[PDB]
């Protein structure tokens, strides 16, 4: 829901002004996932990481 | 994925329409008539329902189960 | 002005992995021909 | 700049000498026109304006 | 990439940070406005003395 | 008298009033002017709003007129020129050939 | 439309733009991006940051 | 061992970016600072074997 | 499927059907609470196949038992002396509909 | 006592406790999932 107007001065240059009880009420929630791996590798001679 | 609770901009509670929204578009009810007989009149309340996805019903179909 | 011998650079300029350095592999080059020229004209 | 993302750096010299040199030949306050030909680049901006 | 253009002439530093940039009104045109968690981190080394 | 405008107040050139703050009382006064302005238009600006609409953008019923005639006029001027050109008619200007 | 001030509770004097428009939020946090240092590792070869 | 206060609890920590030797019972740092390459030179790696290397 | 955190924040919002004004504040730390400043819920729904189920095999109201969660499968846990002061079914969420 | 890996497919509990090579004791799958933790997890609702 955005209005257009000039609202505070904190919105000089293409910055923008955003409604606290609407992100309090899930708006623009989001999710970021990341991966980790690693791996057990068997040697020449008969050894191994553990 | 699912709905949320409450309408993001006057707080709302729109949780609990789901269900009885898709009862009445199954009625050959249209989208207007279904959201003014749920009661949501203010515009920021209607595109809480009226452009939701529910994802959650295909996501369910790749969850393991027995 | 006409060259006989080079120094060899230190390691410090020359890291121990580039698995060495490309000048390292120019300077075993080197004094292999040497030593191919060497014992070939002996 | 224009507040679309952008980014910028910061220096935190070291010595009192740098500060010095920084605060009275690089002050914001005494640097209000272009040496190209003196006339003043800090003014007010758009909306200050309106 | 070569020693003159690369390292002699300009080389990187420590002590320095950066961030994206936002607009504030309410600061002077001398000011910048420096978060907590970067304050933490960069040093200024005082002189003890009377 | 007058309205302050980018001319007296923006970074244009001299006549700038923080230009004259500057150059004849110092820079304390000019740095110090430039924050009032910065707290105090705010206050009034976004209390008394100012906004832009599709209405401030429609096209008004004389224009349309005018455009009307204007387009006609243009293009049969145009017709006309190279009417004269292609017959060999049109004079030719001066400084280049007819193309 | 007819708008009223919340901060000083009074009418605004022009009316207002108002309405819903699709909204995107990129990938791009400021989370990810603050960075800072003090003292740390150095390069080998020469012997800088 | 801890020059400083002679104790054994020396632990390896880092702070925010910089990476020290640390006793643990009075603070004292022992060894600071690494050495480590960068991309820029990950780029060339090449191999030997060593039985190569070796003759 | 629904992340803790998700989850959390969608539980967050359903209103309760307590009374604000004879409870106080929760200070500082003290995270245990106690009867004076606190409430308690417990949710806890488990989802398994229908033994009745008939060879349709087609409608999810019928191929399992309680595979939609909603707000009324949460049961208030009384603490302390609560259970006398609040009549049964005073305390409660409000709505009972909300997935 | 020896731990539990839930096979990717079937979803039948597996104990390995070993260097046995990894693979389903019913189905042929090669993928196992570890199980859910039991300590408790305490989240804001905000
Ligand atoms: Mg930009
Ligand atoms: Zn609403
Ligand atoms: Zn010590
Ligand atoms: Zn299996």
């Amino acid at each position: 829901t955005v209005a257009v107007m000039s609202y505070s001065g904190y919105d000089i240059e293409d910055a923008l002004v955003l409604n606290k009880a609407s992100l309090d009420r899930g708006f623009g929630r989001c999710l970021v996932y990341k991966n980790a791996k690693c791996t057990l590798k068997r040697y020449t001679n008969q050894t191994f990481d553990k | 994925m699912i709905i949320p609770v409450r309408c993001f901009t006057c707080g709302k509670i729109v949780g609990n329409k789901w269900e009885a929204y898709l009862g009445l578009l199954q009625a050959e009810y249209t989208e207007g008539d279904a959201l003014d007989a749920l009661g949501l009149k203010r515009y920021c309340c209607r595109r809480m329902l009226l452009a939701h996805v529910d994802l959650i019903e295909k996501l369910l179909n790749y969850a393991p189960l027995e | 002005l006409i060259l006989t011998r080079l120094l060899v650079p230190p390691l410090c300029i020359r890291p121990s992995v580039v698995n060495e350095d490309d000048l390292t592999m120019k300077l075993t080059e080197i004094i292999f021909l040497n030593d191919v020229i060497k014992k070939h004209r002996i | 700049a224009d507040f679309d993302g952008d980014e910028m750096n910061l220096h935190l010299p070291q010595t009192e000498e740098a500060k010095a040199e920084a605060l009275v030949l690089m002050g914001t306050k005494a640097n209000l026109v272009t040496p190209r030909n003196g006339e003043p680049l800090i003014a007010a901006i758009q909306d200050f304006l309106t | 990439q070569g020693r003159f253009r690369g390292n002699l002439s300009g080389k990187r530093v420590d002590f320095s940070g950066r961030t994206v940039i936002s607009p504030d009104p309410n600061l002077r045109i001398d000011e910048v406005a420096v978060p907590v968690h970067v304050a933490k981190i960069l040093t200024f080394p005082e002189k003890v003395n009377k | 008298s007058g309205s302050m405008d980018k001319g007296t107040l923006g970074s244009g050139s001299k006549n700038n009033i923080f230009y004259i703050l500057l150059r004849d009382w110092g820079q304390n006064e000019a740095a110090d002017a430039m924050s009032r302005l910065a707290r105090l238009a705010p206050v009034y600006l976004s209390n008394r709003g100012f906004s832009i609409g599709i209405g401030d953008v429609t096209p008004g019923q004389g224009l349309l007129k005018a455009k009307y005639e204007l387009l006609n006029a243009g293009y049969k001027k145009c017709d006309e020129y190279i009417e004269a050109l292609n017959t060999g008619k049109l004079q030719q200007q001066p400084g280049c050939t007819a193309e | 439309d007819y708008v009223t001030s919340g901060i000083t509770g009074e009418p605004l004097e022009a009316y207002i733009y108002f309405g819903p428009v699709y909204y995107q939020k990129l990938k791009h946090m400021v989370l990810d991006k603050m960075h800072a240092r003090a003292r740390g590792p150095r390069a080998v070869l020469t012997r800088q940051p | 061992r801890c020059p400083d206060c002679g104790s054994t609890e020396l632990v390896e920590d880092s702070h925010y970016s910089q990476s020290q030797l640390v006793c643990s019972d009075c603070g004292c740092v022992v060894t600071e600072g690494v050495l480590t390459t960068t991309f820029s030179d990950e780029g060339n790696l090449r191999e030997v074997t060593y039985s190569r290397s070796t003759g | 499927i629904v992340q803790d955190e998700i989850l959390a924040h969608r539980l967050g919002l359903i209103p309760i059907h307590a009374d604000p004004r004879l409870f106080e504040y929760r200070n500082q730390g003290d995270e245990e609470g106690t009867e004076i400043d606190t409430l308690q819920f417990r949710l806890q729904v488990r989802c398994t196949r229908n033994p009745h189920a008939a060879k349709d095999s087609s409608d999810p109201n019928e191929l399992y038992v309680n595979h939609k969660v909603y707000t009324r499968h949460m049961t208030w846990i009384p603490l302390g002396n609560q259970a006398d002061l609040f009549p049964e079914g005073t305390i409660r969420p409000v709505h009972d509909d909300i997935l | 006592q020896p731990m539990i890996y839930i096979c990717g497919e079937c979803h039948t509990e597996n104990e390995i406790k070993s260097r046995d090579p990894i693979r389903c004791r019913e189905c042929g799958y090669r993928i196992m999932y570890k199980k859910r933790t039991k300590r408790l997890v305490v989240f804001d609702a905000r």
